[PDB]
RNA sequence: GGGGGACCGCCAGUGGCGAAGGCGCCCGGCUGGAACGGGUCCGACGGUGAGCGCGGAAGGCCAGGGGAGCGAACCGGAUUAGAUACCCGGGUAGUCCUGGCUGUAAAGGAUGCGGGCUAGGUGUCGGGCGAGCUUCGAGCUCGCCCGGUGCCGUAGGGAAGCCGUUAAG
RNA sequence: UGGAGGUGAUUUAAAUGC
């Protein structure tokens, strides 16, 4: 890693735009849990190992 | 003892309920009616491909004898030490897969299958290959007749159907029917 | 005799293979009738020659005249040995019997690994430093 | 053909798990630990640990139940100069189960625990990641990373054997 | 090229000497 030369996680941010309601959500590239859309009740991502596996096609802007 | 030989009777094996009267098997014995349950081993020359090739040794049992003619059912299968040692390898796995069967005919049948694993990553998918056998088998027994269901298993048909499903899960190699044993005969109504 | 269609008889031959003795024992295909039983210490006078190959050809030749006497011309050989008690590996009568059948003229079908081999453990004798020499 | 008790070869690995003793048929329920990605929460709560407390193979002991094979003692044979043995044939306690006691070992890695620092290489197990392959399952492989488990070896240490990012620096 | 296991093992070779 870089524990003595400043450890920075692997992370990033990405704007996810829902395909069922057009709802714009901020999502941590590593979903630990099931993230639920706040105006669909859908599942955007499912938590597995490392980076949450995104369920099916949902739009993405990478920050 | 001190048979002329003339206290020696002869019978002949006709073994159906997997095929027709397989003429193969000839029986000498001393007195009348000391074989009525005696067990005969055969390679089976009915299908000269697989049933002669990789299916060496099946046990058949004379349930009855009539007019001096032996009527023989499927009692069992067993493979030789030849088979089981040969196939197995290291840094992989060998698996074994029971199921206590009930077919709709009123026969129960104990199977043990044996598959050999594709190399690394031994895991819970092993027992899930186990699970996908006992699930599929139960369902084929309930649907199929028993006499048929003892032709299929002994043939490679079962080893073949098992593989298709189980290669989706976690790819296998060298899957078979190691042994089969007739759990319960009687009927659906005794 | 109730009419025979094949005109060939078959007698499976169990071969029990010890380093203390050799036993050859051919029966009918069922196994329910014993034509003949002949070992390697009727042939001889002494314990040392009880096994060897030479008893394990002669034993397998006296029997072979009585199987010819019934009609048994084809023979399957089922090689086996004491497995749980001792070591499974066959002794000097295994290469011997098959040579004793090719000379007798009885045909040789299947030759078979059917020796008792436990799927498991049972404690034999011999411990601390196992059996000692 | 029937009955009984023990155990689970190959699998099986230079493999895994466990604090340790230790642990291995398959299936399910209950349950301990552990890895990793994200540090999301607490905000020094830490280390070690005399006394103290707890777990601890086999053997032995206690009470009850069980007993195939095996087998101290023991009973025969051989061997042998003699044999209280090696080898062979019988054989009780015990070995198994339940409850309790006992608390020992070359209980070893003969290496107390915790933190930081100090060339590397390779194999391997599990987890992550970027790809190619795909039977579309991380199934077959390449590399970086994290945790563990071996071997080889630079600097150094050592009396030497050896140890050497799993330290004996 | 050097290291670790798993099991055959071999009785045909005799006690002692200040």
């Amino acid at each position: 890693m870089a524990k003595p030369i400043i450890p920075m996680p692997r992370s990033r941010f990405l704007r996810v735009k829902c395909i069922d309601c057009g709802n714009e959500q901020i999502v941590f590239s590593h979903p630990a849990t099931k993230v639920r859309c706040l105006i669909c009740g859908a599942t955007l991502v499912e938590p597995t190992g490392g980076k949450g596996i995104v369920k099916a096609k949902i739009l993405e802007v990478l920050e | 003892t001190r048979d002329k030989w003339k206290l020696k009777q002869w019978y002949i094996i006709y073994a159906p309920d997997f095929f027709g009267g397989v003429e193969v098997g000839l029986t000498p014995a001393d007195d009348p009616e000391k074989v009525l349950n005696r067990v005969v081993e055969v390679t089976l020359k009915d299908v000269t491909g697989d049933f002669t090739k990789s299916h060496v040794k099946l046990y058949f049992q004379v349930y009855d004898v009539k007019g001096q003619n032996a009527y023989t059912k499927f009692k069992g299968m067993k493979l030789a030490r030849s088979y089981i040692r040969s196939l197995v390898r290291r840094k992989t796995t060998r698996i074994d897969g029971i199921f206590n069967i009930t077919t709709k005919d009123g026969y129960k049948l104990r199977v043990m299958a044996m598959a050999i694993a594709m190399r690394r990553i031994q895991t819970s998918q092993e027992r899930a290959i186990r699970k996908i056998m006992q699930e599929i088998i139960y369902k084929k027994a309930e649907e199929l007749n028993f006499k048929d269901f003892v032709l299929e298993s002994v043939n490679g048909k079962i080893a073949a159907e098992i593989a298709k499903e189980a290669k989706k899960i976690y790819p296998l190699r060298k899957a078979e029917i190691r042994k089969i044993k007739v759990l319960e005969e009687p009927q659906v109504i005794a | 005799q109730v009419n025979i269609k094949k005109k060939e008889k078959w007698g499976i031959a169990h071969i029990y293979s010890s380093f203390n003795n050799t036993i050859i024992h051919i029966t009918d295909i069922t196994g329910a009738e014993t034509i003949s039983r002949w070992s390697g210490g009727m042939v001889v006078k002494a314990d040392r020659d009880e096994p060897s190959p030479y008893a394990a050809m002669l034993a397998a030749r006296r029997a072979a005249e009585e199987a010819l006497e019934k009609g048994i011309v084809g023979v399957h050989i089922r090689v086996r040995a004491p497995g749980g008690s001792k070591s499974k590996t066959p002794g000097p009568g295994a290469q011997a019997a098959i040579r004793a059948l090719a000379r007798a003229g009885l045909k040789i079908g299947r030759v078979e690994d059917v020796t008792p081999i436990p799927h498991d453990g049972t404690r034999p004798k011999g411990g601390r430093r196992g059996r000692r020499v």
